[PDB]
Formats: structure tokens, sequence, C-alpha cells
């Protein structure tokens, strides 16, 4: 009310409006699910459209061979981050020699996101991901928010409708998890959960996006014909 | 670049440069002409190190075209030549001094009265009679400390410098290729197309 | 005073066919009257079906390498993993090398694979970035030696049809893959005689539209 | 943040004014008036001291009349400090000129730059502009005697008598009465002080409340001299044109 | 006041949403891409007759391949088209080849959101980047001033622009040519314009991969005006 | 190098050799020494290969973006100025150029421009620069005049490259050739000095140091 | 630009079967003075990595202190310090390839020789050598200094080539080691008796042996030569 | 710095610092641009609240800002100072560079660059200044008359008007004005222009300004008897 002229004021309560804007940012955007076995990571993300002339906003980007992200939000912020996240790889490859671990991606993000919320003139990014990936301890996913919070899961879901998807998830919990070398079936599990978040619209072949990285698998994304198969 | 003159008469300043733009073993060109109108009633020459001495005479050119369109008025040529002076004493003590000698002949239309100067890339500012740059003063300031009268014509003051081009055609050991005259005075800056 | 360079030795070549490029270069890394390794590698496939040597100073040649590697990682994101055709890359590397002109890489490159028509490249580069595509390029310390066998034996100078006089040139072909990587052991053996830096084993890198493979022969170790 | 201080000093009102250089003048028309007279043989500056105490030291004292050059001088209408400032620029200005070109600075020259950085207040910066209005009266071999006038909003004009700070409204009125083209400094000097007389908002005009000063040629042939009246100088021709 | 770079409770940047409104005051604008090549077309809209209309320039060459129409407040417009040709002309320096046209508006689309307290508010002006390339073809996008931007099949933006897409939602398919396409363009923004449309208050361009990006003639443009008025009468 | 292009009565003649070296050693016989850099603009290259084709690429992509933002194609005088501004920066760094801007407008006419690292700016009629100029000029001095028919011209120019490519042991490999007119420059064909040095030794009857 | 002060001599290792040897001796020289005598030029990484530096001694303590931060800032927000994350010999190599040619391009060197040995995580022997320009080279025997003239040779004669390397044990490779370590004591004018040796083995892992001496030395010899040529007395 | 942006979108899509620049603009004292054949003339008002005023120094309405191209304004003074100097020395710069003085065209579009520049630049405002500019190109006889505003378009008229009371004389000129046949001669020129400012001036004495351009730099100022004229004439043709 009188707090949310900017990040640098809390509220009576302890709150941060601009942050929760920005949070309220990603609930308007479309819904995006990431799952993950063992030997395998993915992520689903269904594509939204300006109207039946237009081109379907891409949702996935690519930050290494071996890690990436879905968005759900201002998609010029996840391109702030994941050009963040790109370098950040970039650096621990030529310096180190080293992929670098999904949780240290996850750490990275958080810090940079909390930067803007702390000082005057800076805004939150208004952008979540789910970050996607595989290293030397195996597959992981992540959650990022733009209060800095980063979580990691077996699965989850963000954008409108998210809480379908997540509901299925926490019940296919003990199913999906155990889907090993196991690309497609893995695949199925997530378009399956991103369907339970579908209202009047249904998956189409210029809709669907999904992407996959796991043990002998480097981060690729599914687009137009190539997602025929799981339709 | 190489041989500068000038010469201040009675009513005019003549300003005679050679055309010679030599590179290693080769005269690359033989039709240079080595000045800048500065002024409608102001010429400026140059010699000096290749690329800095058009580059300084330009950019001179430009700061006083500059001031002509904002004050609607023309500088005089005492205090252009000061102008000059002041960015050439900068110069020297920069990174990298321009390396311009330069001759600035000029007609006051206040005073009624042509002016020589005479200045080097330290900025040593200097009004004379007749003025020259480099080697050239080795043989023609003798000369025209014995023909140059102080009364004399414009006519009169090319005589003297055509006498001054045939000593320095004969005892000078490179081939400058001619001169290009100039006169400066009431009527403005002109060419003389034949010497 | 501190002298920032080195000589890290070895020779390489690039070769072009009609439907194939080779990219060798011997194994062999010294320092002075020293052998610091008799296995080195320094040709690369740096993706795209490019490969890549920078032979001279090899900490300035693994920097270079590394950088044009990253380079062509950056391409794909920046433009939709399109990929980096052989021309562009060349031009590329042209101001990565003249980005440090008052500072240069000591190094002669070579870069090797397909044109857009399919057809075999090499490209060859200067320390400073001056670049031209050629049919043929030996680069390093034997460099000398060898490519004046190559104007010989792959563009057929100096070489006339025999009984017409002088007048009609040998005419030029294309070489086979398997007539290329003789000249290659040929000129390495050569060269491995007469120069000291260069020896220990020698690395082929061919390239087609398949892929690169790769081929490895011993040369002499003293 | 700080956003919230801040007044936002170079904006425009809806009118398309300058809020800060419209209050500015406002506080410019308390001042003491100042009158600047220009004549065919010299240039007049006549100004009004601010109310005075009868303990202020009269003779040591400066507070509309400076000397910015030798051929240059200024009377001041508005804040004494703000002007200081925008006075010492001016002479520096002048002396860089000098230093340049070897000859004295033509007057609109000084007077454009000290407009032109009055301006620059009113654009960016965020800061209060001056509350400083100049009268400059001046030579040049150019354009001769010359008089100008400065506001906080940088804009600048030439005139043949004008005046600044407090009632003039008044005084414009009263010079546009008796001034013409013909007069000499002499004549001048009167106009300036009868003006003066005449809208001041005191009870009547004394030696001890005016600052004075004239720009001849009035020196030995060519030349020009610039004369800061001393208080029994102001005193006597107060005295020889009848006021007191 | 308030931050410039403030979220509003919905979730949306008050400044990108304000700098929306300012682009639906703006003059009409329209592109359509076909198999042959991308059509461009504007309302030049003069304020006054006095005003010569070949001065009003808002189609924009920005390479041989790329074409640019502009639609809001024109004079934000400038330094977009200056850095979209500088980054065009870079890119062949720095590779040797044409830039892709989905790139071209990425980095127009970065500068974008380059405000707040970089410059002080957001570009008040839509931009249709219409080109070729030998990878994805004849492509039109539409570049906003909230960094988005979306390709489209055809795409009206400026005042008239939602009933003119509306008509190119029924008019358009995949099989249209140029010509077709051409007069499609001229139809419609003389059917959202305020005056009366001619060669003189309206500007067609196009670009095909034979002759690059090409600003049509006042002459040309008049006689797809008369051959459209033609065929409207024609049944 | 040795690079030459002259004017006369049919246009401007341009014409290049193709040797590249490093000391004595002979880095490449097949080097191109002209850039094109528009239908009506030619550069040639002598001095530094790297800072030739460098900048002289560069100079290229700034004559795009002078017609992109002034709708006209860039003058003569202007394009080489811009090269000529750009080494005057560098003056001093150690840049090796040798350069000449030729080209056709509208408003110059035919025009060449000499333009080298040390600064130096210059308008004229014909030019040779590189290590062998001065046999270059040697011929073409001797046998230049403004009449000469564009068939005659371009030998002339192809023929004292010949002359360097000869004498001067840092110029060599083959001719370049370029015509430049009113409608654009137009390409006459690389010409080998293998092949070409015998056909004028024995068409033209000259070159007789050499044992035939 | 730099003149080296208080210096350290040659670094030798080589790979084996299961792992790879690294040695140095304990001296730092000042100049011709042989300085001091209990210095450590053998710095463990780890329980997986031994880097050996030659050269320069006070930037060796620099070289020390990067890798002792360098262990810190990996055990940071890293449950799997001591596991699958725990640094790698070629993390710690690549790490200081870096600083090394980034130094020399600086203009500002550290006047350092240094091999880095160590086993990868699956196993594979780890052996690469870089120094103050930058250079880097792998090799189954490396070394430094008098090292590369004098010990390569002998520990070439045990691993000539990659093949060589499963047919050496530990026991042939230390001996090896050992011998070179003497031979390096006879002719080597800035070198101790005393001296550090290192094992890293795949299956033994890390084993760090301090104050070794350079032993079975043949000086008896010497009691025949008199003078330089004619001299019989 | 200073940093605050001061320019910037009201939810109605303004910029009302940008629109508020404008009416300063209206404010200012009225000046007119007509172009001829062969020629352009610039016409300006002078407020006649100012007597005392010394003409011979006071600051000119219309401005040289090379040889060949002339600027006049409405609006702010100045601030009108600050876009002069600034095109005064790019028209110097593209003499150095480009070897040519500037088309009128390119000095109008870096005038509103510069105008631009300030409307998205933070701790700036807007210029409350509208420009005319006209001229001819270098070896060119076509004339050339530019407008620009604080927003930072800018075009090209026939013939223009900006300042207090524009929309009255922009609405004499519209009608009076022939694009098919304009003013064939110098004299038929300064009339039109004359007129259209006697629509709303007051008295033609010194009041109004008029500087004629002819081309391959031949730029005059009329004085008062000449001006005079014209006014002396136009009021006689009117009663009728
Ligand atoms: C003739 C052959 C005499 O050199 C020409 O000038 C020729 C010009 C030329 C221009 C464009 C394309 C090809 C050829 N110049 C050369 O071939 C040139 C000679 C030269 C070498 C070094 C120089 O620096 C002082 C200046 C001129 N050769 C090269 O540039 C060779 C291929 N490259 C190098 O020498 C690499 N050096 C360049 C300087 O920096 C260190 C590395
Ligand atoms: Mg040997």
């Amino acid at each position: 009310n009188n707090y949310d002229g900017d990040t640098v004021t809390f509220s009576p309560t302890g709150r941060l409006f601009q942050v929760e804007y920005a949070l309220e940012a990603i609930k308007q955007g479309s819904v995006t699910v990431g799952l993950r076995s063992n030997t395998h990571a993915v992520l689903v993300a269904l594509k939204r459209n300006a109207d039946e002339l237009s081109s379907y906003q891409k949702k996935i980007i690519k930050c290494d061979e071996h890690m990436g992200l879905s968005l759900a939000g201002l998609a010029p912020d996840a391109r702030v981050l994941s050009n963040y996240l790109r370098q950040q790889c970039n650096y621990s490859s030529l310096v180190f020699n080293r992929k670098l671990a999904v949780e240290r991606a996850g750490h990275l993000l958080c810090d940079k996101a909390q930067k803007n919320t702390q000082s005057y003139g800076g805004r939150p990014y208004g952008v979540g991901l789910l970050i996607i990936g595989y290293d030397k301890s195996g597959a992981h996913l992540l959650e990022f928010q733009p209060s800095g919070n980063v979580t990691e899961l077996y699965g989850t879901a963000i954008g409108a409708r998210s809480q379908g998807a997540k509901t299925y998830l926490e019940r296919t919990l003990d199913t999906f998890i155990k889907i090993d070398g196991n690309p497609d079936e893995l695949i199925k599990a997530g378009v399956e959960a991103i369907s339970q978040s579908l209202r009047d619209e249904s998956l189409t072949v210029d809709n669907l996006s999904i992407a996959i990285v796991g043990k002998d698998t480097p981060f690729t994304i599914y687009d137009g014909e190539a997602v025929a198969k799981y339709i | 670049m190489d041989i500068i003159l000038g010469i201040r008469v009675q009513d005019s300043v003549i300003l005679a440069s050679s055309k010679a733009v030599t590179r290693g073993i080769s005269v690359l060109k033989d039709s240079d002409d080595k000045t800048r109108q500065l002024s409608p009633h102001t010429l400026m020459s140059f010699a000096g190190e290749a690329g800095d001495t058009v580059q300084f005479a330009e950019y001179i050119q430009a700061n006083i075209q500059l001031y002509s369109i904002r004050e609607d008025y023309e500088l005089s040529p005492q205090a252009v030549s000061s102008f000059v002076r002041q960015e050439l004493a900068k110069s020297i003590r920069s990174r990298r001094p321009y390396q311009v000698n330069v001759l600035i002949g000029g007609y006051d239309k206040k005073k009624n009265k042509p002016e020589l100067y005479q200045i080097d890339y330290l900025g040593t500012k200097v009004e004379l009679p007749y003025g020259a740059h480099g080697y050239s003063g080795f043989y023609t300031f003798s000369l025209l400390d014995h023909h140059y009268r102080p009364d004399m014509t414009t006519e009169e003051g090319l005589d003297l410098l055509k006498l001054c081009v045939q000593e320095l055609e004969k005892r000078m050991p490179m081939d400058f290729k001619g001169v290009i005259v100039k006169i400066v005075d009431k009527d403005g800056i002109r060419q003389v197309d034949d010497f | 005073q501190f002298n920032p360079y080195g000589d890290n030795g070895g020779t390489i070549l690039g070769i072009a066919g009609e439907d194939f490029a080779v990219l060798a270069g011997d194994t062999r890394n010294i320092t002075d009257y020293s052998i610091n390794s008799r296995y080195e590698p320094k040709v690369f496939d740096c993706g795209d079906n490019i490969v890549m040597s920078a032979n001279g100073f090899a900490a300035d040649g693994d920097a270079l390498v590394k950088r044009f590697k990253n380079s062509v990682k950056w391409y794909h994101f920046d433009h939709n993993d399109k990929k980096l055709s052989i021309n562009s890359a060349a031009r590329n590397i042209q101001h990565l090398l003249y980005g440090k002109r008052f500072f240069p890489y000591y190094v002669h490159t070579i870069i090797a694979g397909l044109d857009e028509d399919g057809k075999g490249a090499v490209y060859s580069f200067d320390p400073v970035g001056s670049y031209e595509r050629e049919q043929c390029r030996a680069g390093g310390a034997a460099a000398s030696l060898i490519m004046p066998f190559l104007d010989n034996q792959v563009n057929f100078k100096n070489q006339y049809e025999p009984g017409t006089n002088g007048k009609v040139k040998k005419p030029l072909k294309y070489l086979s893959v398997e007539e290329v990587i003789k000249l290659v052991r040929d000129s390495f053996t050569s060269a491995t005689e007469r120069h000291i830096q260069v020896g220990d084993g020698l690395e082929i890198l061919i390239v087609t539209k398949d892929g690169v493979r790769k081929e490895f022969y011993e040369l002499k170790r003293d | 943040g700080s956003r919230r201080y801040d007044s936002r000093t170079t904006i425009f009102s809806p009118e398309g004014r300058l809020y800060q250089v419209e209050y500015a003048l406002e506080s410019i028309s308390h001042a003491g008036t100042a009158i600047g007279i220009m004549a065919s043989d010299g240039i007049v500056l006549a100004a009004e001291r601010k109310v005075t105490s009868t303990l202020l030291e009269q003779d040591t004292s400066t507070e509309k009349l400076y000397k910015l050059n030798d051929k240059i001088a200024v009377a001041v209408a508005g804040l004494t400090a703000d002007a200081e400032i925008l006075i010492n620029t001016a002479r520096i200005h002048a002396q860089n000129y000098l230093k340049t070109y070897n000859e004295d600075i033509p007057v609109e020259i000084l007077v454009r730059r000290l407009s032109d950085i009055k301006q620059g207040y009113t654009q960016h910066g965020g800061l209060r502009p001056f509350g400083v209005s100049f009268i400059y009266a001046g030579y040049d071999d150019r354009y001769g005697y010359q008089l100008y006038t400065s506001n906080p909003s940088g804009n600048y004009t030439g005139w043949k008598a004008i005046s600044v700070g407090a009632n003039t409204s008044a005084a414009q009125t009263l010079l546009q009465m008796d001034y013409k083209d013909d007069m000499k400094v002499d004549d001048a000097i009167e106009l300036a002080l009868k003006t003066l007389s005449k809208t001041t908002d005191s009870s009547a005009l004394t030696y001890d409340r005016l600052e004075f000063a004239t720009i001849r040629k009035g020196a030995n042939d060519g030349e020009v001299y610039q004369k800061i009246f001393k208080p029994q100088e102001i005193k006597d021709i107060l005295v020889k044109t009848g006021i007191t | 006041d308030r931050g410039v770079s403030t979220f509003s409770p919905e979730g949306r940047l008050f400044q990108v949403e304000y700098s929306l409104e300012a682009i639906k005051l703006g003059s009409t604008a329209i592109g359509i891409a076909t198999k042959e090549g991308v059509v461009l077309g504007v309302e030049k809209r003069a304020t006054s007759p006095l005003l010569e209309s070949d001065s009003i320039e808002k189609i924009v060459e920005i390479d041989r391949h790329i074409g640019c129409a502009m639609s809001g407040l024109t004079a934000d417009a400038r330094s977009m088209i200056e850095h979209a040709r500088t980054a065009a002309v870079t890119h062949n320096l720095y590779y040797d080849e044409d830039i892709n046209v989905e790139s071209l508006t990425q980095s127009v689309c970065d500068l974008a959101l380059r405000f707040g307290e970089l410059m002080s508010r957001p570009f008040g002006v839509a931009l249709l980047i219409a080109g070729h390339d030998a990878d994805d073809g004849y492509q039109l996008f539409h570049a906003e001033p909230s960094g988005t931007f979306y390709r489209y099949n055809a795409k009206a933006i400026g005042s008239g622009s939602e009933g003119a897409q509306a008509e190119l939602l029924n008019e358009w398919h995949s099989s249209l040519t140029l010509k077709e396409a051409e007069l499609l363009v001229l139809k419609i923004l003389k059917q959202v314009m305020e005056e009366k449309l001619d060669e003189n208050n309206a500007q067609l361009s196009c670009i095909t991969k034979q002759d690059g990006f090409k600003i049509y003639d006042n002459e040309k443009t008049a006689e797809l005006i008369k051959e459209l008025k033609e065929k409207e009468a024609a049944e | 190098t040795t690079t030459l292009a002259f004017r006369f009565q049919g246009g401007i003649i341009v014409a290049v050799d193709s040797r590249a070296t490093a000391g004595n050693w002979v880095a490449s016989q097949t080097v191109k020494k002209v850039i094109e850099i528009n239908p009506f603009l030619l550069g040639t290259m002598a001095g530094g290969v790297a800072d030739c084709q460098f900048w002289e690429t560069w100079l290229g992509s700034q004559c795009r973006l002078h017609e992109l933002r002034e709708k006209e194609r860039i003058s003569v005088a202007a394009a080489s100025k811009i090269l000529s501004n750009l080494v005057y920066q560098y003056k001093g760094a150690g840049l090796s150029m040798g350069t000449m801007i030729c080209g056709y407008t509208r408003k110059e006419g035919p025009t060449i421009y000499y333009v080298d690292s040390d600064g130096t700016r210059l308008k004229g009629d014909i030019f040779c620069v590189g290590s062998g100029q001065t046999f270059a000029y040697g011929v073409l001095d001797s046998n230049y005049k403004w009449d000469l028919s564009v068939e005659d011209a371009l030998y002339l120019g192809k023929r004292s490259i010949l002359a360097a490519a000869h004498r001067d042991a840092y110029s060599g490999g083959s001719v370049n050739l370029y015509h430049v007119t009113e409608d654009g420059w137009i390409y006459h064909g690389n010409h080998d000095v293998g092949e070409l040095f015998w056909k004028v030794k024995e068409e033209e009857g000259s070159f007789n140091n050499v044992i035939g | 630009t730099q003149q080296p002060i208080v210096t350290g001599t040659s670094v030798i290792s080589m790979k084996y079967d299961n792992g790879v040897i690294i040695a140095a001796d304990n001296l730092g020289s000042y100049g011709s003075l042989l300085r001091f005598n209990g210095v450590e030029r053998l710095i463990p990484v780890g329980d997986n990595t031994v880097v050996g530096i030659s050269g320069d001694i006070s930037d060796m303590q620099h070289i020390e202190r990067l890798l002792k931060d360098l262990v810190t800032e990996n055990a940071y927000d890293n449950p799997l310090a001591d596991a699958e994350e725990a640094l790698e010999p070629s993390y710690i190599f690549e790490y200081l390839a870096t600083v090394m040619y980034q130094r020399r391009s600086k203009m500002n060197p550290l006047w350092n020789a240094i091999i880095v040995a160590g086993v990868q995580s699956n196993g594979d022997q780890f052996l690469r050598y870089v120094n103050l320009l930058g250079v880097t080279y792998s090799s189954p025997t490396l070394a430094t200094g008098f090292g590369a003239h004098m010990a390569n040779p002998l520990l070439r004669k045990v691993v000539d080539r990659e093949s060589d390397i499963p047919k050496t044990t530990v026991q042939v490779a230390e001996e090896a080691i050992v011998n070179a370590m003497r031979v390096l004591y006879y002719r080597d004018a800035r070198s101790s008796r005393n001296f550090s040796l290192a094992i890293i083995d795949k299956n033994t892992g890390l084993t760090f042996k301090k104050n070794l001496q350079v032993e079975n030395m043949k000086w008896d010899f010497a009691k025949d030569i008199k003078g330089y040529g004619t001299q019989k007395i | 710095g200073y940093d605050r942006a001061l320019s910037i979108f009201s939810p109605d899509g303004h910029i009302f610092q940008v629109e508020y620049a404008l009416e300063a603009v209206k404010r200012g004292t009225c000046a007119v641009g007509v172009k001829g054949k062969n020629c352009v003339v610039l016409g300006c008002e002078r407020r006649s609240t100012l007597k005392l005023q010394d003409t011979r120094i006071t600051p000119s309405k219309v401005s040289k800002i090379d040889s060949h191209v002339v600027l006049s304004f409405s609006g702010l003074n100045a601030d009108s100072r600050i876009l002069i100097e600034k095109a005064r020395v790019e028209a110097q710069s593209h003499r150095l560079t480009l070897e040519d003085p500037v088309t009128v065209e390119y000095l109008t579009r870096y005038v509103a660059g510069v105008q631009q520049r300030y409307t998205q630049s933070g701790g700036v405002r807007p210029f409350g200044v509208s420009t005319l500019i006209a001229g001819f190109d270098p070896r060119d006889d076509e004339p050339k008359l530019y407008q620009t505003e604080p927003s930072g378009i800018y075009s090209s008229w026939s013939a223009q008007t900006i300042g207090r009371n524009s929309k009255t004389v922009r609405e004499f000129l519209e009608k009076n004005y022939d694009r098919k046949e304009p003013p064939a001669t110098v004299e038929e020129c300064v009339k039109l222009t004359v007129r259209s400012l006697l629509e709303v001036v007051q008295t033609g004495a010194k009041n109004i300004e008029i500087t004629v351009v002819k081309p391959d730099s031949d730029i005059v100022a009329l004085s008062s008897e000449e001006i005079n004229q014209y006014v002396t004439q136009i009021e006689q043709e009117k009663q009728e």
C-alpha cells in the first residue's frame, strides 16, 4: 500500500511487496513442469502465443551441454539470468576444466536475484525458472524464485494452474523417480503431469515443448514434429 | 614538405610553398598545396612531419571557421596567430606533439596593414617582415636582408621572391618541384598561377 | 629481462581435396634442445566440422584454440544453433588474432574443413590475423622444408607435360584421400630427417561430410 | 530512496514555464533596483543599496557594482553570494580569452558564456538556479558601448537603457519617457539618479544608499576608463543634480 | 512519484504498459509474410497539407536483407535503427556473412529493458522487422518496448491495429503471392485510415531474396492502388 | 608489393601483384591485394598484410554504414579520409600501410587517393606504392599519356607490374587487373607471371637482359 | 618483470601402473649460497593430488596459499566436498595453468615451473607440467630444470611410451626416481642430499615421505685421480 | 551525477515533460518559413513590449549554422543557444571528415536527434524549443525547409510556422500557398512571408525580421526600411 513503492522498503508485517508483485508475474505465465529420475531429468513446457498468426513463445533455454532451464514470467529477465548461467558454467569449464554443479548454479542465481531486492533503483527479476541438469552427483531439478529462494526437488511446476501438475507429481512420486534408463517413459510422465494444468486447450504439435538431460544424453530441446510422438 | 617562405610588403603578405611531396626515393606528387585558408583575409602555410601537417592545419581551419560563424566576425591575424601558438605550446608537452612549423600571412582590415607571423612546432611566435622555415632560411634570410625594403609593392615582392626561389633551386640539394605562390591583401587571398 | 615468448617447435600441414580436407601435425613438443613430450597433440576438432592448429608458442596456441572453441560455443547460443561455416570461422579468427596486434599470439594458425558447397577448404593465418584460403599450406618450424614439396606435388608447380616443349603445364586435379595421406606421411618423414624439432609421432585429422576421423603414425624419435 | 525529497528543480509546469526560474525572478524583484543607461560617449551604472544601517562601513563596501575587467563592469540584483560565484567565473573567462587571443574579450562573448552557465542550471543537474540578474556595462572596438541584461533563465538581451530588481515596471516607463539617442554621459547620470529617486521605496535618496559607476572614453585619447564612484563623489553628484 | 522500474500489483512494469498506450496512438503499420517475400506498409499521416509527405520516413532499411517499419513515438526509433544497422554490419565484419533476421531482432530487443534509475524510460515505439535469411527464409517480427518479440505471418500495429489484425486473420493463407500481399496491405490500410488512401499518404515496401529490401515509388504504389480499386469493383 | 593506379581518358586502371613475403621467405604467390569495397570503390593493399586486410575490410563496413545512414554512396574523398583519420589515431604504434582508394562518383568523377600509415593523404592521377613502386614508375611514366585507349591502358598497367615483379625480389606471383568506369569497376583477370613474362618477351621483343 | 631470489631446483616425476610418483629436494638456494635446508616443495591438495614446485620460493609460498584457499572455497556449500565434488588433479592444474598464463600476459609472471601429479576419480593417472610462460604439456615422465636434462633420460628407459605404464610397478618406479635424485645430487650444483617423495596410488592413496636421503653413492674412485694430466703424485 | 528520470510515460501514454515543452514553444514569438522556386525566407516576430532595446547587439532571431544554412526558432531563448552551438560544431566537424558541407536534411536530423536524446536521458528536461532549419545543399539549387520539435520528430515543409498564434498564420499559408506554383521570385516569397506575419504581429515597424537565403551561401538580412516597404505596399492593396 504505502510500502510497495520500491524493493528497499519493508512493510509493517515484514513483507517485500515489490518481490511479491514480481512473484505475481510468474503466476500469470504459462505452465511449465519439471521432473527427474535417477538417470534423467526432464522439462515440459506449455508454450503461449499472441494469436493464431503469431509464433509460440519459447520457454526452454540451454545453458550448457549438461544443464538448462524452463521459464515462466518475464522472458527478457529469463534471458538475462540464463545468459548469466551460461557465463558461470563457461567460467567453470575454462578456468577449472570442471562442469558446473547444478547446486552451485542455484546458489549463483539466488545471490544474483537477492542483490536486486536490497538496493535502491533496481527491481526484482520478474521470472521463475526450473533448472534441470546432470552432473557428477547424478540428475537434478531446481526451482528458482526471484525472491532469491532456490529449491532442489524430485518434481515440480510453476506458472498458471501449476497446482494441478504439482499435485499429480506428488501422487506419482514413487513411480516416476524409478524410471531409470528410459527417456520416453519419463517424458510421458511429464506430459501427463502438465496435462493436469490444461483448461479448454489441449497439447498440439506447435504448442508443446520438451527438454531432456541425462547420463548419456546432452541437454536437448524438442519442438514441432519431434514432440508429435508424445501427444 | 620542406620549403615555406613568407614576405610582408607595403600592402600585402606573399606566401611561397614548395609543391613536392617526397617519400623515400620517390617524389609521389609535384603539385601539392601546403596551405589552408583560415579566414577570408588569413592564410596559413605549413611544413613538418607527414600526416601531422595537414591534420593540424585542418584542425586550426575548423576552429577559426567555427569562431567566424559563431560571432559573424573575422578574427584579426594577430588573434589567429596567438590561438595557433597556444595550440602548439600545448602540443609540445603532449604524449605525441604536433611536429608542424607554420607561417601565418594575414591582412588586418581594422589596421589596413599586412602581417606575417612565423611559428615553429614548439610554439615560438615572431612577427616578421620576411620569414622561412627549415633549411630555406639559411639562404633566404641573408638574401632578403640585402634586397628587401619595407615600402615595396606586391610586384616588387614577387620579384624579390623569384630571387629566393632561384637561389634555392641553385643551392638546395633536393628537387622541391617549384612553389605555389599566394597573395594576401585588402581584397583577400588569391593564387598566382604562373610562377 | 623477462621474455614472455618461447618456441615449442613442431610443424603442421593442411591439404584440401574435392570432398575432404586433412590437417596434420607432429606430436613432439620441445624447448631449446630438450623434449617436453613425445605425444602432445596440437591439432583439435573444434566442432562444426572445423579442425584447427596453432603452431609456434604453445601457450599462445592453446590460448587461441581455447578462445575459438569458446567462440563456436557462443555462436550457437546467439544464432539459434546455426552451423559456423569455415569462411565465417576464418574471419572470426582474424579478429581474435588482430585483437592482440600489439602483443601478438606467436603462432602460425591453420584451419581445415568443408566449404558451404561441400568442397575441401584450408585457411591459413599469420601471427596477427592476415588470412587466405588455399589448397595447400605447411606451418611451423619445418614449413620452409615442406611447403615447396607441396607446391610441386599438390599444385604441380614447375611440372610440364612431357614432349610439349615446356609449353603445356601439367593440369590441376584433385587428389584422393589415399594420395593426400601419402604426401603427408612423406612430407613429415622428410621434415623429421632434416629438422631437429620435428619427430616422435604424426597425427592426421581427416574431415569429410561424415565427420572427423583420426590417424596416427610413428616418427623417428632422435 | 532519496526520490522522496527531490524538488525537481529543472522541470516544466503544465503551462510550459520553469517553476524555479519564475520563483528566482520573484526573489530578484525584491532586491534593490539597479539601472544602466547607455550614452553615445559612455555608460552609466546606478544601483540602490538594500535598506542600509547607519553603522555600515560605506566606503570599503561592495554590494551592487563589480568590475569584471578594465573594460567591462556589472550591476547585480539578487543574492550577492550567488553573484560572486558567477563574477569570479566571468573574470576567469575574460582572462582565458585574453591569454588565448591576446585581445580583450568582446562584451557579448563574455555575456553569452555567463548566460550559458545559468541556462545549464535550469536544464540539468537537479540544482537550484542562480537567483541573480546582471546588468552588463562594457566597451569593445567592435560595437563600442554596450548594455546587456541576463537573468536566472540564462536569457540575455541588449539595451539602450534598462533596470533590474525592484520597481522595474515603473523605472522602465520613466527611462522610456526621458531617454533619447543623442544623449551624453552627464545627462544619463542625471536620468539614472532621477529615476531611482522616484522609484525608491525609501523616504529620500541619499549618498549612503547608492553605488554609482561610469564607463567613459573620458581618459586621454582613444581609451576607456572605469570610474567606481567614492562616497564623497556620489554625495557631490547628488548635490550637482539637485536631489539633495 | 514512484520508481521507473516498478511492478504493478498484477505483475507488470508500469512504464512498459504506459509505453504500449503511446504506440496505440501511433500511425498504422502492416506487415505480411509470404513465400515470395515480405511486404511492409505504413500510414504516413501528415499533420498538415503543407508538410511534404515524402519526407515522412516510417519505413527504413537496416541491411540489404532486412527492412523495418515503425509506429508510435517515431523519434525514439532513430537510435533503435542505428543500433540495428551497426549490429547487422558488425556481424558481417566479424563473420563474413549476413546476420539472421531473428538474431537482429533479439539484438534490438536487448535495448528495450535497458532503462531505469541506461536510458530514463522505455521506447515509445513498436517495430515491424521484416527480412530473409538462408536458414529460416522470409520472416516478419514484431518488436515491442517490453523486450519481447513474436514472429508473425501477418501483423498490424498502431491505432487501427486490432481492426486490421482481425482482417488479416481472415485474409492470410500460406499460399499468398507477393502481388496478393501488396494489394492486401493497401486494402486493409485503406479500411483503418482516417483520410482517403492514396500514393502520398501511404507507402509500400518489400524484401525479396533476389532484389533485397526496396521501398516502392509513389508511381508504383499508385498503380497498385488503382489495381486494387478495380478488383474490388469487379465482383 | 608493387601496386599502381592511374587516371586517364577512359577512367582508372588499377594493377597489383600477388606476392606475400616474410623476410626472404616467399609466403604466398596467390594473395589478393585489391579489395572491392562496393561496385564503384576499390582499395589497394601494400605493407603489413594483416594491417591492410583488417582495416580496409573495416573501411568497407564504414562505407556501407554511410550509405545506410545517408541514402547515398560515399565519396572517394570521404572514404579515403575515414581510413587516413583512423591510421592517424594509431600514428607511432607501428601500423604499416600504403593504400590507394580508387573509385568513381558523380560529383567527383574518377578519383584516386593515396593513403599511408604515417597519415599522408594525397589526391592524384598517378601513384605507385610498394617495395617495387620505383620499377613500376619507370615503365609507367615513360609510356603514360592521358589519351591512352582502354586496351592500351590495361596493358601498360599490366606491363608495369610485370616490370616490377621481374626486378623487385619482393614482388611477383601474378598480376590482377581492374578498370574503373562511370558504370563501376570491371575485373580484367588474373595473369600469372610464369606465363605472362615469356608471352610478353616473345611478342614485345623486350626483356633482352634475360636468357631467351 | 621479475628476477627470482630464493629458488628451488628440479622437481621430477613419472607414471606407473596404478598411479604417479613425484619428488623434489628440500633446498632453498639464494644464488650460489645454499641458504635454507628445511624447505618443502611438494604440497598435497586433498588426498589425491600433489603439486611439485620449482623456481622462486616467495612465488611458491603464494601458490601454496592459493591452493590452500581453493580447498576452503570448494568446501563452501558443498555437501560432497569429500566425495563426488572433491578437488580433482585436473581441476587444480587447469586453475594454476590459467593463473600462470594470465600473469605472463600481464608481464608479471610467477617465476616457477610446476608439475601437478595425482589420480583422477575414475582411477586415471594425472601428470601435467606448467611454467612461468603458461606453457603446458604432459608425458609419462616429467621433470623441471636439471631434472629435464638428467632425470628424464633415466626415467624414459623405464617408461618410454604409454604402453610401458601398465608394465611398470611402484617398486620399479620409485627405484628409478630415487636413482635420479642421486644423479642430480652428483651433478646439480644447486641440489641437496635431503629430499621428499610422494606416491599417489589409486588403491593405497597418498603416501608422503619426508626426510629421505641420497645414499649408496660412488665416491671411492676419486682417490685414484691425480692432477689434470701429467701429474703422477 | 543527477540521475532522475524527468521525462516519463503517464497512464494515457503521454510524456508530459515533452508536451509541456511544446507549451513553451507555443508561448514563444512567432516564426515562419516559406520556400519559393529559388529561395527560402525566414520571418520572425519580435514583441514590442520591449522599447529602449539595442538592436545592434541583441541576439538575432535567425542564426547562421554555416554559410549556406540558417536556423530560426520559437520557445525558450536560452535553450536555443545550446542547440545552435551544437549544430555549428557539427557543421564544422562534417566539413572536416566528409570534406563537404552538411545537407539541410542532415543538419536537421542532427538537431532533431539532440532534442530526442534529452527526452529519454536521466537528469535532463527536454528543450523548450522548435526550430525552422532552411538552406541549400552544396552545389544544389533546390530550396530546403525543415521543422524540428522537442519530441525529436522532424519533417520537410513547403511552408510552415511555429510559436504563438502559429495556427492563425498556418491557416493563412494553407490557402495562400500553391504547391503547383511556389513564389517564383525573391520579392514574391518575402511578401507572402510578411503578409502571413501581418495576420498576427501588430505593427510592421521593428516587430518583423526577415532573412532571405539563396543558393551558394547567399544569405542576407533585410533592414527596417526594406521590410517597411513590403508592409506599406501590402496595406494599400488591402484597402479594396
Ligand atoms: C610486398 C610483398 C612487399 O611486402 C607487399 O608489401 C605485401 C602487401 C600485401 C598486402 C596485402 C596482402 C598481401 C600482401 N606485404 C607483405 O607481404 C608483408 C610484408 C611486410 C611484413 C611485415 C611488416 O611489418 C613491418 C610489413 C610488411 N608481409 C606480411 O605481412 C607477412 C605475411 N606477415 C608477417 O610478417 C607477420 N608479422 C607482421 C607484423 O607483425 C608481426 C607478424
Ligand atoms: Mg634426440
